[PDB]
């Protein structure tokens, strides 16, 4: 109901994800052949949201 | 490493029919010149200052 | 060699200048040269001749980034018309490129795939609860953070508009479009009675055609 | 159809246009060292800065 903020907490939930992408932006090897276990675990918790 | 008496600067000649006229500008070979990604040149002046 | 011979191979970085087309990038593929000549002689004096068509790459590093499609050595006479018969002559070797689109892919274009079908998701939220704005608005918070990492990854050149940066502005009007409407439905939802009387076509084509033409629907 | 090919100030050559083809170029610029002159069959576009003329007669762009 109006009051609970069910969607408050998950989109915000999304949002500290979407700060998370910048940091680790910052750290993993910029090549194309695999794709990083932390960028898997990313992208997976963001699906999930 | 020398000073004006003894050394003189000036700017280049070219010739058309004859005549000289002095080389006021940056030259650019218009064919193999690459254009910058954020830069156009619009002016290119050359000046010989006293 | 006894004979004259010279055989002289020594090792060079060649830092070049290449025209960078980013039109379809990150799927882009580039047309890079190196451009080699005698700097103060005249093709009258030393001659030059490439030792093969192609460049030697037999022991070539792969990548991890670009992919080496095709590659070729072009020899080139060139003459002025101040000196009849004195020709300037280079080598021009060109490699072909092609980039391996992955570390973009998952890096700056999943993230716009998720925040497009988000924001389509708030017109099924009802605006009896009161987290239309709260939804709508944090989807584009989120997609003005997702800037900064855009910003810090995608080349800044002014060359052209890239096919990346066609999405990420086709997302940030898809979002703000659906913000505005939004705010024209929770508008449209506590209109008083008191003030606004339904006009006759607005209760004709809401409540007594599109209700019925509906078919998925309960 | 026929058309010249030389460069610059070379001995005239000539050359035959492909079936078709109903123009001939004459391209001019300057480089550091001198002037080039490129002449060939079709009417090319060409880099801002440089000369060009295009003419659909016969042998018409020494
Ligand atoms: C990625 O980017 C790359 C870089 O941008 C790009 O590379 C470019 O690729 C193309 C091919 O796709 C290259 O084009 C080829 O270039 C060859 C070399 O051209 C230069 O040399 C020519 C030959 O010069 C000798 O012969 C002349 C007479 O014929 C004399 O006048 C000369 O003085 C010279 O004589 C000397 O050698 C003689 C024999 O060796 C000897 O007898 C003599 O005594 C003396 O020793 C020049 O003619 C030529 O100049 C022309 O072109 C320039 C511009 O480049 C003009 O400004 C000039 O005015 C002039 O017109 C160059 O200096 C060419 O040989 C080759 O041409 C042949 O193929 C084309 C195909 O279109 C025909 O039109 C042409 O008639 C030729 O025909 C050939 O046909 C078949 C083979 O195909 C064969 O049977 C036939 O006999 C003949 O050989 C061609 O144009 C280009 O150079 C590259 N540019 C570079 C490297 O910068 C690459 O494509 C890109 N990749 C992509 C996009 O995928
Ligand atoms: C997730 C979206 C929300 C959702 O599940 O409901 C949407 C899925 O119904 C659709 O409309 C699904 C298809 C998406 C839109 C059309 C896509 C292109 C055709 C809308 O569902 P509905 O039919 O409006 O729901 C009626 C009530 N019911 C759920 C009991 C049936």
């Amino acid at each position: 109901q109006a009051g609970g903020q069910k969607c408050t907490l998950s989109i915000s939930v999304l949002l500290a994800q979407t700060i998370f992408l910048f940091l680790i932006a910052q750290k993993v090897p910029e090549t194309s052949l695999n794709v990083p276990l932390i960028g898997k675990y990313l992208i997976f918790v963001m699906f999930v949201s | 490493n020398y000073d004006a008496n003894e050394i003189t600067m000036d700017l280049m000649t070219d010739t058309i029919d004859g005549k000289d006229y002095p080389i006021e500008w940056i030259i650019i070979d218009p064919e193999a010149f690459t254009e910058n990604g954020e830069w156009e040149i619009i002016h290119k002046p050359a000046k010989k200052n006293i | 060699d006894y004979t004259g011979k010279i055989m002289w191979t020594p090792p060079a970085i060649f830092k070049s200048y290449c025209e960078i087309i980013v039109t379809h990038f990150p799927f882009d593929q580039q047309n890079c040269t190196m451009k080699l000549g005698i700097w103060t002689y005249d093709g009258t004096k030393v001659s030059i001749s490439p030792e093969s068509d192609r460049p030697d790459l037999s022991t070539f590093m792969e990548s991890g980034e670009w992919v080496m499609k095709d590659y070729r050595g072009w020899k080139h006479w060139v003459y002025y018309t101040c000196c009849p018969d004195t020709p300037y002559l280079d080598i021009t070797y060109h490699f072909i490129m092609q980039r391996i689109p992955l570390y973009f892919v998952v890096n700056v274009i999943i993230p716009c795939l998720l925040f497009s079908f988000l924001t389509g998701l708030v017109f099924y939220l009802p605006t009896d609860s009161g987290e239309k704005m709260t939804l709508s608005i944090s989807v584009l918070l989120s997609l003005t953070v997702f800037l900064l990492v855009i910003v810090e990854l995608i080349p800044s050149t002014s060359s052209a508009v890239p096919l990346i940066g066609k999405y990420m502005l086709f997302t940030m009007i898809f979002v703000i479009s659906s913000i505005i409407i939004t705010v024209v439905v929770i508008n449209t939802h506590h209109r008083s009675p008191s003030t606004h009387t339904m006009p006759q076509w607005v209760r004709k084509i809401f409540i007594d055609t599109i209700p019925n033409v509906m078919f998925f629907s309960t | 159809r026929i058309c010249f090919n030389h460069q610059s100030s070379q001995p005239q050559t000539t050359k035959t246009c492909s079936p078709g083809e109903s123009s001939c170029y004459n391209k001019q610029w300057s480089d550091f060292r001198g002037t080039i002159i490129e002449r060939g069959c079709g009417c090319p576009t060409v880099k801002p800065g440089i000369k060009l003329s295009c003419c659909e007669s016969e042998v018409c762009n020494n």
